[PDB]
């Protein structure tokens, strides 16, 4: 099953978040039998094969901020950093996972401007 | 999906 440890994030105007999406990894991960979906609102962020990604499907909106991190996913931890958050980042976002099983969640997002 | 170079649509569809 995927978990998230939250599914609510409130972030700060032009910081960096890390979006979580946790799912079950043996002693280590097989990329061969790993798919990752990140998505917001009709735009796709992440779109992970097997450990084959391709920039040009990214959504304009996120290029140069969004990553999936590496070493968390080796992990189980399918973590989606954005930089420099927007207050257009704001929104919910869905994590689908593909590892022995397909699940997925659903995550809000909302971005405070603090003063 | 799940060509990682065509655009997907949620949930695992091609968009």
């Amino acid at each position: 099953t995927v978990t998230v440890p939250k599914d609510l994030y409130v972030v700060e105007y032009g910081s960096n978040m890390t979006i979580e999406c946790k799912f079950p990894v043996e002693k280590q991960l097989d990329l061969a039998a790993l798919i990752v979906y990140w998505e917001m609102e009709d735009k796709n962020i992440i779109q992970f094969v097997h450990g084959e990604e391709d920039l040009k499907v990214q959504h304009s909106s996120y290029r140069q901020r969004a990553r999936l991190l590496k070493d968390q996913l080796s992990l189980g931890n399918a973590a989606l950093q954005i930089t420099d958050v927007k207050l257009q980042d704001a929104g919910v976002y869905r994590c689908m996972i593909s590892y022995g099983g397909a699940d997925y969640k659903r995550i809000t997002v909302k971005v405070n401007a603090p003063y | 999906y799940a060509n990682p170079a065509l655009p997907w649509a949620w949930x695992x569809l091609c968009g």
